């Protein structure tokens, strides 16, 4: 049988993922992929450093996710130390929050898209998301890459403006996914390439230990974001997509429904937010002002030292995970007792998403294999956990 | 000679008026390139294509962060270029590997393996000083082959 | 400002197009027209040509 | 003076200087020179393409660059005056369209035999050939011999290096052979008299420099450079199509840089087999090659596998 | 209905009677453990409890409430493997005491 | 113009809703300058340490380990079903 | 006590002490510990005995699905007399409810694993091979993800320092990428943080 | 159960290159930056190796 | 809650037939629907003509590193080494000394732009508010022996301007 | 010792296993050296791997060299199919590093006692 | 030694120094006892400290605010 490894081909999508085909002829029935391109040392690295001081290496985890990464792991940090975050600074990371899911699932579906070979949805879509980086550098401090979430809350204040941005911004966008639409799903040929294709529906589709959709659209109604709360995060209304049958089409439309849910969401978030502060007040964990750390004494004291070392986290493990806009986000933070922490485990998608690829591929072609791929939206550099 | 010396004014023009290269995706500074393919910054039509072939380059494009499981494939895809050939490497991790650099499996520099030309610094540099690499490359292009062989 | 380069500020109908530059003839010792690498701004315009003001 | 390993980034004291570097005997010297760490300057003539392919061999501010003309003296003066050992392996092959190339073994190595060597410098090595003899051959050939003595007056103690012939990846000589896909192919000249000289070995060349660079005292006391074993035969032109089974030139072609059917098709065949009393290789050790070995690797043809 | 909900599994075939067997499928199998650990304690008290409910009233629908599964063939699945699981309870002893202490100083935290 | 109204017989006429906000009418600067109101018991007389104990919060109870009739009690009660968001959930 | 202070609940914190409670109960035979987290999190320390059947239990039931296998990690401790901890996370998709599963070895002894319990720890089970060298018996293809070919320490643990040995290095001497030992252009300057003074008055050990 | 109980001294090779027999370590006790009195940073013993040289790049 | 997307059982009668046959059968479909989606041509480009046109940015931007110094002066640094100790990379490198007026300044000061990974903290942890982040991206030297920036470059390249980043601050401060 | 072991019992189910792919490594040898299209003779490579298991043979102690047989069955898996693209096999011999003096006369003149 | 790294490249070096320009500044002078110096202007520059002037008429540039400060 022809061994082919099809994969370090720089053609289009992502020069990497080199795998193996044992092909029978023309069906694969057998794929063993290999991954390691990028292990770039992430886990061991961490146990330097000081909670204040690895925190970009979270950022650079994904390739999209700016605030839904880091809204992970300050999350994970403030249950250790016994913080509940100050009540204007959660109605911005529900805000930001849910803003990457609108970076995300428009890559997930051109990059889908490109694999597949249709030139014109990549150039019609990114040329409107550049309305979106705008808001990145405004807020923070650079193009996507943005030390922002910190353990004590929101960084700063957005500035005068963002909205009536973000509300120009939404009231405009509907008509952007109703171009997608004409040009996806009345087609009868992207849907006669993408029907019946990896048709993973049974027990072990939950067995694999995959999180969100490639499941509940195939299926098993279950989320965490109505039943585990987050912040100011369940007095919003919306509602969760479900597909009909087990298949990629049936994960697929997932997608531009869930499109459909962040604007309702940003016009039900710019309502209901108060006037407030920033950070956490009692100042063993947030900075203070600038204009403070130039008058009084004890203001440099609790700035002077909070930056030579970090925190006081109490020991004892703990674990949680939050919605990825691609799935579960598992981070199993040792604490040891010190400003440097210990282990850091990290759980990404991928591993159950990927590893599941040797049940999902067989009894089919190769041509269908490149597009299996573009539906898990796998990420590498994020397949580094 | 005047004669002679006029005519690389055209090819070594020539040469910096067509450019077709690769790029290796690998880390967060691919994601800010296809930006530049998105037509704000419009990559294409500025002197330069898309997308290409591996065998038809002229500029490979090395971003993002080198593992020691891919040293190999490196240098052999840099074998198959041909011979008028030069290399840019954005990302602050392809000039010393950024941070990451400290650790036990990270390629340190991606200059102990090829040889780069141009070095634009940034975690991403931000599509913004990527094109003024670029018009930096052209200008770059000031060599000659007359007076080369005319000379020695 | 400054030298030859007459920052055209257009007709308010544009944006990212509306404050274009015009770089004419050897600023510091260059050649005549056929090689500007955008550089040659002096550094206070970079308040108002990146629109930042 | 040095500190700790030197397998990169490290110091080792000296501080040499190669002209030339751009052919290949050049280059493959300096990729040790960098390996073990100095700061090795390298002046180019007029290609900053053609040194590229160079710079992945010293680490990080070991290496530089510099332009040179030679029949100017500064340029080869400004260079030289901070360094502390200086070699040189300039020269090449037929006479330029422009050039005069008798003086270029004459004084271009008294060019460097200038205020170069009053200035301070020690242990300046130049390069020989084995066969290269006051004998009425060859127009090449003879004239290097010139060299060889009319410029030894200065330095007085150089220890010239002097090498056979060489066999390599990139050389000219054994790629002659197998270049040669033509109507016949003919020995030179149709006879197994003489043939051959002794292939010394590329790894061998590179490594009698480095041990005498700080040797010490190998100053006037020059060397030669022992082949194989053991002298060599005809069979080495059947050794060819048997295993073989039967940089700066212009944009499109170079118009001259031919198999030059003159004096270049005698330099080879005049073997000369010369003294062995000079010390010179096995004593600068230690050096031992055979031939059927590295033999694999420069031959490349259509077959590949079998 | 014709889809059950939850994709992969197929209405197969009658409720009231499939379970009603499946039940006192495990019951008797119950009896063969020793009673000695409280195993059988819980689950012959929640089977019990359970069929008791199950046994036998329309409609289907009621049949959800007051037994909190899924759909009511996915009900089955709840039990399905409780069968698997109880008969290898004979195979392996849980009800023998603990066995390897560990050596008396490993799980304290802070090093 | 007789350019424009063959853009509003292909897919629909929007003629508003451009792909640029480069035009009028996207937000150009904004004036005033800020100042942060400072709220959370920042004050004093009242606002004042050993109240605000933000750490030092117990070690993990230990329950029943090494060295009765129950109920068979659930981890949690099970999760009562979905509504279904009565918009067009076809 | 005030604002800024992350409000507890009781309600989690009883039904997490009382279903833990009787799983103890049922299975004196591999439990050797239970401990309830003040933040409604359960341990369950387990002698790697019974690796398999507890997981069994916990894989069905009518009382405790828990069938979506989410992480499985590796901790390694120094300074124990038996290093290592691989500890599980295992969800109940019916009630949503945590509970993780420690249980310590040491290197050279096995572990069974959960090959047929579990169908997701198919990449994970091999990668604390790869990193640590803890040989899970009967999985039917260990192989090397995440690592690079030719490397022969198992870097997760303490003793790998920082940078490897084997710092990468391009030569033209034949063709080759050779390996070389390993050099830096910079220290890594180590700090000093650790503050005196114990902050911490919870915690206090054991005064001995 | 396959227990067989025996006996050697656990010495573990291979894993690293050539360190074992040319270094020695150094067991302590870190004890009190004289600067100030605060005696926390006891009760815990360290390590450290050989140190080497360092020159000047 | 709940939608079931994609779940529509079919109409199946003697009329609406004829719109599914009227679909395959003479492409009613593909063409109005997506041979007009394309058409939609006639849209300005929106394409920044980068060496003459620029695109918009931030106040907050980052990008060059630059040092500041008071009127007439006085290097503001007055190395307290705190940019140091919260630099991810540990790009920063500094020996001070007593300088003989006796006020404490720099001897070495130095930034690996190569390793910066740009988290900017050195800009939020200086007391005395030395290092600023200017906001220019004019770089790409050639050499990876050129780029390791020195003092006398960074107080020139702080003095290169300063009225470009004097306004930045002056705008921005009382945020943060 | 209360620990069981991995596969071999006492000695003898273990010193028949590293003979046993001995064989397997020994036409291996020949079988590579054309396929990965490298250059050297091949009795050099059967030097290399009777090399490698007689330097650890100061074992005295089973579950160890059985550990090391996962390790040396491991090596099999990407040398009999192509997974070591040209580097990792020629990884297995110093050849390009300087020589290591190793002689105390030679140690004193070049460094601070490595 | 190091002076052939820089041939043909020009050494670009500082022109004006901070080393001595402390000296030229018209050393303030007040006649109190303690005075304030937020130097460079309020919320920027270096923090408030407070000097005893009261000998060899002279403050000591405060080390932070660096201009000369006396009576
Ligand atoms: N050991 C042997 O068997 C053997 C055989 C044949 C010849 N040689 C001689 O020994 C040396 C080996 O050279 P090679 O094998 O590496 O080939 P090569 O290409 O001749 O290298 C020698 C260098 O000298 C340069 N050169 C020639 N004329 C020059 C001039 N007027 N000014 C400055 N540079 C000049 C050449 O090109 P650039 O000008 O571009 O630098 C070349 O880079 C040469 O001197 C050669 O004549 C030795
Ligand atoms: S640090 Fe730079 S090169 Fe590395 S992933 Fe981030 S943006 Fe890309
Ligand atoms: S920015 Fe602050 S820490 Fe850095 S050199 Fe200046 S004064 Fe010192
Ligand atoms: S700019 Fe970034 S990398 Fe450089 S010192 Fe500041 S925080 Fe560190
Ligand atoms: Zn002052």
């Amino acid at each position: 049988n022809l061994t082919l490894n099809f994969g370090p081909q720089h053609p289009a999508a992502h020069g990497v993922l080199r795998l193996v085909m044992e092909l029978s002829g023309e069906m694969v029935r057998k794929c063993d992929p290999h991954i390691g391109l990028l292990h770039r040392g992430t886990e061991k690295l961490i146990e330097y450093k000081t909670y204040l001081q690895a925190l970009p290496y979270f950022d650079r985890l994904d390739y999209v996710s700016m605030m839904c990464n880091e809204q992970a792991y300050s999350l994970a940090v403030e249950k250790l130390l016994n913080i509940q975050p100050p009540p204007r600074a959660q109605w911005i990371r529900v805000l930001f929050g849910e803003i990457t899911r609108l970076l995300n699932h428009i890559m997930a579906v051109t990059t889908h898209a490109l694999d597949i070979g249709a030139m014109t949805p990549f150039f019609w879509m990114f040329e409107e998301r550049e309305k979106m980086f705008e808001f990145y550098e405004r807020v923070s401090g650079a193009r996507m890459h943005a030390a922002y979430v910190r353990p004590g809350g929101v960084h700063q204040d957005l500035p005068l403006g963002l909205m009536d941005d973000i509300y120009e911004f939404s009231k405009n966008f509907s008509l952007r996914i109703d171009e997608l639409e004409e040009m996806l799903t009345n087609n009868r040929i992207w849907r006669n390439r993408t029907v019946d294709i990896g048709i993973v529906t049974a027990e072990d589709a939950l067995n694999y230990g995959f999180s969100g959709v490639m499941l509940r659209g195939s299926g098993i109604q279950w989320d965490l974001r109505k039943t585990q709360p987050y912040d100011v995060y369940d007095q919003v209304e919306f509602d969760v997509p479900i597909g009909s049958r087990g298949d990629c089409y049936d994960r697929y439309l997932c997608r531009v429904e869930e499109m459909r849910q962040s604007i309702r969401i940003i016009s039900q978030c710019l309502n209901k937010m108060p006037p407030g502060e920033i950070k956490v007040d009692d100042a063993k964990v947030s900075p203070p002002k600038r204009a403070e750390m130039k008058t009084s004494m004890e203001s440099l004291i609790h700035h002077f030292k909070l930056y030579t070392e970090g925190y006081q986290v109490p020991p004892g493990a703990t674990y949680t995970a939050i919605e990825a806009p691609k799935g579960e986000f598992g981070v199993y933070l040792v604490s040891d007792g010190s400003s440097r922490p210990y282990r850091c485990k990290i759980k990404a998608p991928g591993f159950a998403h990927l590893a599941g690829l040797d049940k999902m591929s067989k009894g089919h072609m190769l041509a269908d294999v490149v597009a299996i791929i573009g539906t898990q939206d796998i990420v590498f550099g994020e397949v580094d956990r | 000679e005047y004669v002679v010396a006029k005519l690389d004014d055209l090819i070594n023009w020539a040469r910096r008026s067509s450019l077709w290269p690769m790029t290796f995706g690998l880390a967060c500074c691919a994601v800010e390139m296809m930006h530049m393919a998105a037509p704000r910054y419009d990559m294409d039509r500025f002197g330069v294509v898309f997308r290409a072939s591996p065998r038809q380059s002229d500029v490979m494009i090395v971003a993002g962060t080198l593992t020691n499981k891919m040293a190999p494939a490196l240098r052999k895809v840099y074998d198959q270029m041909p011979e008028p050939r030069y290399v840019v490497s954005m990302g602050s991790c392809a000039n010393g590997g950024g941070y990451y650099h400290y650790s036990y499996s990270v390629v340190r520099g991606c200059d102990r393996i090829v040889p780069v030309d141009i070095y634009v610094p940034g975690c991403p540099p931000t599509a913004e000083a990527l094109l003024y690499g670029i018009l930096q490359l052209q200008k770059k292009i000031k060599r000659e082959k007359r007076l080369r062989i005319w000379y020695r | 400002d400054k030298y030859g380069n007459k920052y055209y500020e257009d007709n308010k109908q544009f944006f990212g197009r509306h404050r274009w530059v015009i770089y004419t003839t050897e600023m510091n010792g260059k050649n005549t027209f056929w090689d500007v690498d955008g550089s040659m701004v002096p550094p206070e315009w970079h308040r108002w040509l990146h629109c930042m003001t | 003076i040095p500190h700790g390993k030197g397998g990169r980034s490290s110091v080792s004291g000296i501080v040499a200087t190669v002209f030339g570097a751009t052919g290949f005997l050049g280059r493959y010297v300096v990729n040790h020179l960098g390996r073990m760490g100095s700061q090795v300057i390298v002046p180019h003539r007029c290609e900053p393409y053609d040194t590229m392919h160079l710079r992945p061999m010293g680490d990080l501010g070991q290496i530089i660059f510099m332009d040179w003309n030679g029949r100017d003296k500064d340029s080869i003066r400004r260079a030289v005056e901070h360094s502390s050992v200086v070699i040189n392996l300039v020269g090449r092959e037929w006479e330029t369209q422009n050039f005069d190339f008798e003086d270029v073994f004459v004084k271009i190595p008294q060019a460097i035999a200038q205020v170069s060597k009053e200035a301070g410098v020690e242990k300046f090595i130049h390069i020989s050939h084995l066969n290269a003899d006051i004998k009425s051959s060859s127009k090449y050939l003879r004239s290097k011999a010139v060299g060889e003595k009319e410029v030894r007056e200065t330095f007085p103690e150089a220890t010239i290096i002097k090498p056979a012939e060489i066999f390599g990846r990139e050389d000219r000589f054994l790629n002659y052979f197998a270049n040669i896909r033509w109507f016949g192919g003919v020995p030179l000249i149709s006879l197994g008299k003489k043939t051959v000289k002794q292939p010394v070995y590329i790894v061998d060349v590179t490594k009698g420099i480095i041990n005498a660079i700080k040797d010490p005292d190998a100053r006037g006391k020059t060397f030669a450079f022992v082949g194989p074993s053991r002298y060599l035969l005809f069979d080495l032109v059947q050794y060819v199509f048997a295993v073989a089974h039967r940089i700066g030139r212009l944009f499109e072609i170079s118009p001259f840089e031919p198999w030059t059917t003159r004096d270049k098709v005698e330099r080879i065949h005049t073997t000369d087999k010369i003294l062995p009393h000079l010390p010179g290789l096995e004593d600068l050790g230690v050096e031992a090659t055979p031939l059927e070995l590295k033999a694999i690797e420069v031959l490349r043809r259509h077959r590949t596998y079998r | 209905k014709k889809t059950t909900g939850l994709v992969g599994l197929a209405v197969c075939e009658t409720p009231h009677e499939r379970l009603k067997i499946l039940y006192t499928k495990i019951l008797d199998v119950l009896g063969h453990i020793p009673k000695n650990a409280a195993y059988r304690k819980y689950t012959e008290q929640i089977t019990n409890e359970k069929l008791s409910m199950v046994k036998a009233e329309p409609d289907v629908k009621k049949l959800e409430e007051r037994l909190q599964g899924g759909q009511i063939e996915e009900v089955i699945l709840q039990a399905e493997n409780e069968l698997s699981l109880a008969r290898k309870m004979i195979q392996w002893k849980p009800w023998e005491p603990l066995v390897e202490e560990p050596p008396a100083s490993q799980w304290k935290w802070p090093i | 113009r007789f350019i424009q109204w063959l853009r509003n017989w292909a897919s629909g006429r929007d003629l508003q809703a451009k792909l640029q906000l480069r035009y009028q009418e996207i937000s150009k600067r904004t004036q005033p300058p800020p100042k942060l109101p400072v709220g959370p018991s920042h004050k004093l007389s009242n606002n004042y340490y050993c109240t605000r104990d933000g750490r030092r919060e117990a070690m993990p109870p230990s329950i029943v380990m090494s060295s009765s009739e129950k109920k068979a009690v659930s981890p949690a009660p099970p999760i009562k079903r979905w509504e279904l968001s009565q918009d067009e959930p076809y | 006590t005030r604002p800024t202070v992350r409000p507890r609940n009781d309600v989690a914190h009883k039904q997490l002490s009382a279903f833990g409670e009787y799983v103890a109960e049922i299975l004196p035979k591999y439990v050797q510990q239970v401990q309830v987290s003040c933040f409604n999190e359960l341990e369950i320390c387990i002698h790697p005995d019974g690796v398999i059947p507890v997981l069994t239990f916990l894989r069905d039931h009518s009382n405790a699905q828990f069938k979506s296998l989410a992480d499985l990690t590796a901790v390694d401790i120094p300074t124990r007399q038996n290093r290592f901890e691989i500890v599980y996370n295992l969800l109940s998709l019916r009630f949503n409810s945590r509970i993780r599963v420690k249980t310590y070895t040491d290197e050279l002894t096995p572990i069974e694993s959960s090959v047929p319990v579990y169908k997701a720890a198919n990449w994970y089970e091999r990668e604390i091979w790869d990193m640590f060298g803890v040989f899970f018996a009967n999985h039917p293809d260990l192989r090397r993800i995440l690592t690079d070919y030719g490397f022969e320490g198992h870097p997760f643990r303490k003793d790998f320092p920082l940078s490897g040995y084997v710092e990468l290095r391009y030569d033209d001497e034949v063709k080759r990428v050779v390996a070389e030992p390993v050099e830096l252009a910079q220290e890594f300057r180590k700090f000093d943080l650790n503050s005196p003074w114990e902050a911490f008055p919870a915690y206090r050990q054991p005064p001995e | 159960i396959t227990v067989d109980e025996k006996l050697d001294i656990t010495t573990i090779t291979g894993v690293p290159e050539e360190h074992i027999k040319t270094r020695k370590a150094r067991i302590f006790v870190p004890a009190r930056n004289n600067m100030q009195s605060g005696v926390n940073n006891t009760k815990k013993w360290k390590m450290e190796f050989d140190t080497r040289e360092r020159w000047e790049n | 809650t709940y939608k079931y997307v994609n779940l529509r059982e079919p109409s199946m009668d003697m009329k609406s037939v004829t719109d599914r046959a009227a679909q395959t059968l003479l492409w009613t479909e593909l063409i109005r629907g997506l041979g007009m989606t394309l058409s939609y041509l006639f849209r300005e480009p929106a394409t920044i003509n980068y060496p003459f046109e620029k695109g918009p940015l931030s106040p907050r931007f980052r990008g060059e590193h630059a040092l500041r110094r008071y009127p007439s002066g006085e290097e503001r640094c007055i190395a307290c080494k705190l940019c140091e100790a919260v630099c991810p990379a540990q790009a920063i490198t500094i020996e001070a000394e007593p300088r003989a007026d006796g006020s404490r300044r720099t001897t070495r000061y130095d930034i690996d732009m190569t390793k910066c990974i740009y988290c900017g903290f050195c800009q939020e942890a200086c007391p005395v508010d030395a290092i600023v982040e200017g906001p220019n991206f004019e770089f790409s030297t050639e050499t990876h022996e050129e780029l390791l920036y020195n003092k006398e470059k960074l107080l020139n390249n702080g003095d290169k301007w300063e009225a470009e980043i004097a306004a930045n601050i002056q705008a921005d401060y009382l945020y943060r | 010792t209360s620990v069981k072991p991995i596969f071999s019992r006492d000695m003898n189910e273990a010193k028949r296993r590293v003979r046993e792919l001995y064989r397997a490594w020994y036409r291996e040898v020949p079988n590579t050296v054309h396929l990965f299209q490298l250059d050297i003779s091949v009795k050099q490579g059967r030097d290399k791997v009777r090399e490698m298991f007689k330097k650890n043979a100061h074992i005295t102690d089973p579950r160890v060299v059985d550990l090391l047989v996962i390790k040396g069955k491991m090596e099999l898996e990407e040398t009999i199919k192509v997974w070591k693209q040209r580097t990792h096999v020629m990884r297995f011999f110093h050849e390009t590093e300087a020589p290591r003096p190793k002689d105390f006369l030679s140690k004193f003149y070049v460094g601070h006692d490595p | 030694y190091r002076k052939v790294r820089f041939v043909g490249r020009q050494k670009e070096v500082n022109e004006n120094f901070a080393i001595d320009l402390i000296a030229e500044q018209p050393v303030s002078q007040v006649g109190s006892r303690v005075i304030s110096c937020d130097g460079g202007g309020g919320a920027l520059g270096h923090p408030r400290v407070y000097i005893n002037l009261d000998k060899e008429t002279k403050t000591g540039t405060c080390g932070y605010c660096g201009l000369q400060f006396r009576q």
